[PDB]
């Protein structure tokens, strides 16, 4: 559930990376959050399997 | 491009609403048997109810084996199909009943699904220390990198995987794919990136893989429980004691116990309940069942009331014979009456002159040969006079004789000479009874 | 819940339709008729769960298709779990890697079950932190933790060596035997759950245990006698229960382990349970096996043995005389016979209806009556097989119900055993005789 | 708390001077058979001469197996008894003769008794006592090693030969916590005291208590084994990682043809030990039940083997008449035993019971399994026990008890046994039904 919340965090972060060059252009910390969120949720899906 | 009395039978040739025409699927005549067997195909395809048996009876050269092959073709290449003969049940390694049980388990298959995430040149590798204990030395972490094609990516892991890849004997600059499920990694080879590193080499060039750093693929596997329980019973491994011993043990199959059967049944039951596995019942074929024995027949009854019994089909041509093993039991087709009570009987009938002539036409057509009308008409004459199979086999020598005198078609005198050259059973036994020189 | 079954030849049989004073109900759980046989089976069952007298031989007779195996299935379902029930036919006793007597002995030891109780004390998932040290014999005292409980424990040189093998960060939770055993890794905590970009098959993230780590829990253990002998047959023989190479264990483990189980029973920590060994298709067997059974009935650990057969007076496998019932008179002398009569028309109707509803087949009344008439003419198994094919052909005609004409088409499609015999009689020349004679030339 | 057609036989019930009463040891009837069996029991108890054999003949259900079990009970738990059936002789691993010979040797056992002298306790201080070196030298030369002793009910202090310096090189217990030494042979044995269990919160070794009793113990050890175990162990390998042991660990050690030279060697060693006065050989008794299943080869090998020096006394059982011994067809012989073998052993005759004997047997069967039977019901049980068979009547008790339990009555009534007889059919009625019908039954 926490990692699904990180999926939602990615969505609010930038449109599933849609608004990267227009919204997240001047902020790189949120970029490094977005790289972690989806990767870790997929890894936790693997952990649930 | 070769055939052996078959492979011209393409299915059963049964239309919708269960009807069979005259010429279809390389099949002619015997409509009712085809209807019944198509109904059997429908019952198997239902995959609801299992444990039945069906025996079909008839004379020689009737098409029983053709009927079974038509069944197998109609079912398709997904459901397992295990043809067999009575003699192969006997063995010098295990019991007859046991071998029947391996075949029984081999008949039914199971399709399983599973997804796998795999990571796939190698940028670098580096371990990370004080063990804070009595251990000699270790690395806190290991950081590596993979190049691939769709961008590169670094990777942090445990010195166990570092040890495993070291055992794989892989160069620092190389292509590597690593399994995320357990960590097993094998040397893919020398990647194409470091081509012509020296003038002469031997390692494979291994073009760099085109894909993401990590790739997920869907795998669907179709196996039978017979593979499952032998895999469970047989040991595996590397240098461990039982591993070398089994490597030198000559692994003869010996008397699989029922405990494995119960365990695998429980595991597959919970897996299909989970919904990851689907069980596909198969059909097992025993040709020429008259060669079996009383013990096999009784254990066949017992296995026929079993839980996971696949549908089996039996073939025979015997009549009011005595079943092997005993002498006081005269039963039809050499099958004990108690077994006969436990299955159905499908009748088959001999063909006529017209049907034999049509068979000859079909068989000539499939082998890309030309037959003169009169020659084919006479071929039907001793097809009925002697046998269908004699005239069926006669065709190829006639074609050779036609090749001798440079003529594609087949003429009357060619087949007459062929008949003169090669004798039939009746003429041969006539010569045998006439002579007295041990012939 | 664990029914991987598609169907069974008799899956409607779930126990016996009895009551407090063991009165057979007219119809209950896929069972109809033969009330005397059912009452006898219930008496034998109550005897079995009495579990106070062993070595009883009971024989079930009857014609073919009379349902003698139905009673065995019913009693097996009635006893259910906690009691072994070995269903063995007469043909698997013939092994060329094992003496028939040895196979019978293995079967007899299989049918007896023994349960034991054992209690283990262990601290689970509490090793928190390692404080290595002055130098040498370090980490002599480290704390333990759970989600709800913590304690500091001192460690000696022997425990230091034990921890040295497969050393862990101790920030995880690990279970170690407080009963002077060894250590067992449990996994990793949540703190390092996000520390690897790739996974293996050695350590998996483990939860911090709830409650006190220390726990002295008792475990019951159930196993049959055959397994308990084969486990002591060699240095290690756990594969023998799987591979099947018992190897004709010599008669030294058997008596010593009988003494061991007697000692365990006197200690009260082990309880025996006499199961039931059922042998179908007994009329084929060797006289040596019959004599061995004759003796083995007298053993103290002799499970209840039930036999099934259908042949009348016939030759026995191993002699030259037509003994009655297919068995030697000595075996018949020390056994109990439960005969089963034939089946009736109303019973035929009920059985066919039960079979039809078992495979969720909608049946017209007239079709059911035609099936009953045929099952009066021929065997009942004939109609019990034709029901499914009639349903299939009715489906092919796109009508959900099984109309009469569909049943008639199914009957005309498949030959009766008697009909097949008659047709063979009409066409003897066409088929191949027992003398190798056959005719294929039509003209 | 369970029985199977037996275990109600408490010995043979033979009084002094060889006399058998009526009711005793769960045995009634057949006085002379019991007298002969007691004679054989005394002969075996003589432990003087071996190789003798005896066979007993009679009708079925005449108590032959009961007589053998009574003999085994009378002998006691010291002399070995080996039950066997004729069919068990066959095997698919070795020859039948090999199995017969190994069973022959398995019949005869051997008892070894010996005593060891041991000093044990708690050592207050483990320190050798130094002394001047008798030879011109230097350093420390030990003349004696003082060992402290402490045991419950007895405590002393003693000294030993300094040769134990190598024995004290590796004990790994504590500073003299618990010890085990021998007088003549010396040596040591790791055995910590319970006084230090709580000093450490954790411990992976269970603390042992101090010895109870005299500080020095002269305890005797008695072991009873058969020569079959002896030469099986002699032939079978041992050890750990060496090539032969590891090969045998995966060889599935099927028994195969123990050679006669091992038999000679074990004979020599046991003979020298009994001459040494440390071993006592105990001849056993071996039982072959239902001997009619044997074959000519086994019979001839038996003729050869019973002439051997160490052939145990065997007992044979059969219930055949003018039958043809297996293997051949022309040899007509009583009990299916070749006449030459008959010439080498004696015969004991058993006789069928009567109505009163059957009734008494049924009474004993009711009494042993804690049942109550009415006199009329018991008499009726005797009536069809005589009419059909004794074993049917004996078996019918449990179903009658079950029917009585159904209606909640401890005793047994006549209509109960009538219902039980209606439910369960005997042999004659069953074959009557079989011959009447024609539907394959
Ligand atoms: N209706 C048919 N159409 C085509 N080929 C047939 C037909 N009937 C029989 N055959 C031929 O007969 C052969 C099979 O003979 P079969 O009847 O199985 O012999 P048996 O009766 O001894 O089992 C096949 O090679 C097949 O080519
Ligand atoms: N009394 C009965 N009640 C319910 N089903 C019966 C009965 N008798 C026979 N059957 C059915 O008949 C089928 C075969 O009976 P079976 O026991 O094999 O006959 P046999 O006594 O010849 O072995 C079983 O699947 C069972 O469902
Ligand atoms: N005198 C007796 N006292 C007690 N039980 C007896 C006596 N005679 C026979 N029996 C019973 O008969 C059974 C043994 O029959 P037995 O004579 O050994 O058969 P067989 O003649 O086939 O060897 C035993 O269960 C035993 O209870
Ligand atoms: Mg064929
Ligand atoms: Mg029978
Ligand atoms: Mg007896």
């Amino acid at each position: 559930n926490k990692l699904r919340e990180t999926n939602k965090q990615l969505q609010e972060e930038f449109g599933e990376a849609s608004f990267l060059n227009f919204q997240d252009a001047n902020q790189y910390f949120k970029y490094s959050n977005k790289q972690k969120l989806e990767g870790t949720v997929d890894m936790l899906n693997f952990l649930k399997m | 491009t070769r055939t052996a009395a078959h492979t011209h039978i393409k299915g059963l040739g049964l239309d919708e609403s269960g009807v069979a025409k005259r010429v279809e699927g390389g099949f002619v005549g015997q409509i009712e048997a085809r209807e019944a067997c198509g109904v059997i195909v429908d019952l198997i395809k239902a995959k609801k109810m299992s444990g039945r048996a069906i025996l079909l009876a008839g004379g020689p050269s009737t098409g029983k084996t053709a009927l079974a092959l038509a069944i197998s073709q109609e079912l398709g290449p997904k459901v397992p199909f295990c043809p067999l003969v009575g003699s192969e049940l006997y063995s010098v390694e295990v019991k007859k009943t046991e071998t029947l049980m391996e075949n029984f388990r081999r008949a039914i298959g199971l399709r399983i699904k599973e997804t796998k995430e795999v990571y796939e040149e190698v940028t670098e590798l580096t371990p990370e220390e004080n063990p804070l204990g009595g251990y000699g030395k270790t690395i806190s972490h290991v950081i590596v990198g993979l190049k691939s094609a769709k961008g590169t990516k670094t990777l942090r892991l445990d010195p166990t995987i570092y040890e495993s890849i070291q055992r794989e004997k892989v160069s620092i600059g190389d292509v590597i794919y690593i399994e995320a499920n357990t960590g097993a990694v094998k040397r893919v080879g020398r990647s194409d990136a470091y081509a012509t590193e020296f003038d002469l080499e031997t390692e494979e060039y291994v073009p760099l893989p085109k894909g993401e750093v990590h790739k997920k693929k869907e795998i669907v596997q179709d196996v039978t429980l017979h593979d499952l329980d032998v895999a469970n019973a047989r040991p595996q491994g590397g240098q461990d004691v039982i591993s070398m011993m089994g490597q030198l043990l000559k692994p003869k199959k010996t008397e699989i116990t029922e405990k494995l059967r119960q365990e695998v049944n429980k595991v597959v039951a919970k897996y299909i309940d989970q919904g990851v596995a689907e069980l596909i019942p198969g059909v097992l074929f025993i040709d020429e069942v008259n060669m079996l024995d009383i013990e096999i027949f009784t254990y066949l009854n017992k296995a026929l009331e079993s839980n996971i019994a696949p549908v089996v089909v039996l073939a025979s041509n015997r009549g009011m014979t005595t079943v092997r093993g005993t002498e006081d039991v005269i039963s039809p087709h050499g099958v004990p009456p108690d077994l006969i009570d436990r299955l159905l009987i499908v009748r088959t009938l001999p063909y006529d002159k017209d049907e034999i002539r049509t068979i000859i036409e079909r068989r000539a057509t499939v082998e890309r040969l030309q037959v003169e009308s009169s020659a084919l008409d006479l071929l039907a004459t001793m097809g009925t006079e002697t046998s269908l199979r004699y005239a069926l086999q006669l065709l190829a020598p006639c074609g050779i004789l036609a090749q001798t005198s440079n003529r594609k078609e087949i003429v009357v005198n060619d087949v007459n000479e062929a008949k003169l050259l090669f004798l039939d059973a009746k003429r041969s036994t006539k010569i045998l009874e006439t002579s007295a020189n041990y012939l | 819940l664990k029914s991987l079954s598609l169907i069974a030849a008799h899956s409607h049989i779930t126990g016996l339709g009895l009551d407090e004073n063991l009165q057979p109900r007219p119809t209950s759980e896929g069972m109809v008729g033969q009330l005397q046989a059912r009452r006898a089976a219930g008496v034998i069952l109550k005897m079995v769960q009495n579990g106070t007298i062993a070595g009883r031989a009971v024989l079930v007779a009857g014609p073919p298709s009379t349902g003698k195996t139905a009673l065995a299935m019913g009693v097996s379902q009635s006893l259910g779990k906690d009691v072994p029930f070995t269903a063995i036919a007469g043909s698997e006793i013939f092994s060329l890697e094992l003496s028939k007597t040895e196979a019978l002995t293995q079967a007899f030891r299989k049918s007896i079950g023994i349960k034991i109780k054992e209690e283990t004390e262990l601290i689970e998932g509490e090793v928190v932190e390692i404080q290595i040290d002055t130098g040498g014999h370090k980490q002599g005292k480290l704390t333990i933790k759970t989600t709800d409980m913590e304690t500091i424990y001192e460690l000696g040189n022997k425990m230091i060596d034990g921890l040295t093998k497969e050393k862990v960060l101790a920030g995880d939770v690990i279970s170690i035997d407080k009963a002077s055993g060894k250590i067992t890794k449990l996994g990793r905590s949540f703190a390092r759950s996000r520390d690897y970009d790739a996974m293996g098959a050695d350590t998996r993230f483990v939860q911090c245990p709830e409650g006190e780590l220390q726990k002295r829990k008792t475990v019951v253990h159930t196993v049959s006698l055959h397994e308990i002998d084969v486990i002591n047959s060699r240095t290690q023989g756990f594969l023998a229960l799987f591979t099947g190479d018992t190897g004709e264990i010599r008669s030294e483990v058997r008596d010593q382990i009988n003494t061991k189980v007697a000692e365990w029973k006197e200690e009260g920590k082990a309880e025996i349970v006499p199961g039931v060994l059922f042998i179908d298709e007994v009329h084929m067997l060797d006289i040596e096996c019959f004599s061995f059974i004759n003796r083995a009935l007298e053993d103290e650990f002799a499970p209840i043995v039930m036999m099934a057969t259908n042949r009348g007076v016939s030759k026995t496998r191993g002699t030259n005389y037509k003994s009655p019932h297919g068995l030697p008179l000595d075996l018949l002398d020390r056994s109990i016979i439960i005969t089963t009569k034939s089946y009736n028309e109303q019973e035929i109707k009920t059985i066919l209806s039960i079979r039809a509803q078992e495979e969720e087949v909608e049946l017209s009344s007239d079709a059911l009556d035609l099936l009953t008439k045929t099952g009066v003419e021929t065997s009942l198994r004939y109609s019990s097989n034709l029901i499914s094919v009639a349903q299939q052909i009715a489906m092919k005609r796109k009508n959900n119900t099984v109309e009469v004409e569909d049943v008639k088409r199914a009957y005309l499609l498949f030959l009766d055993s008697a009909r097949s015999v008659k047709y063979v009689q009409e066409n003897e020349s066409q088929y191949i005789d027992d003398q190798g004679n056959v005719q294929i030339s039509i003209a």
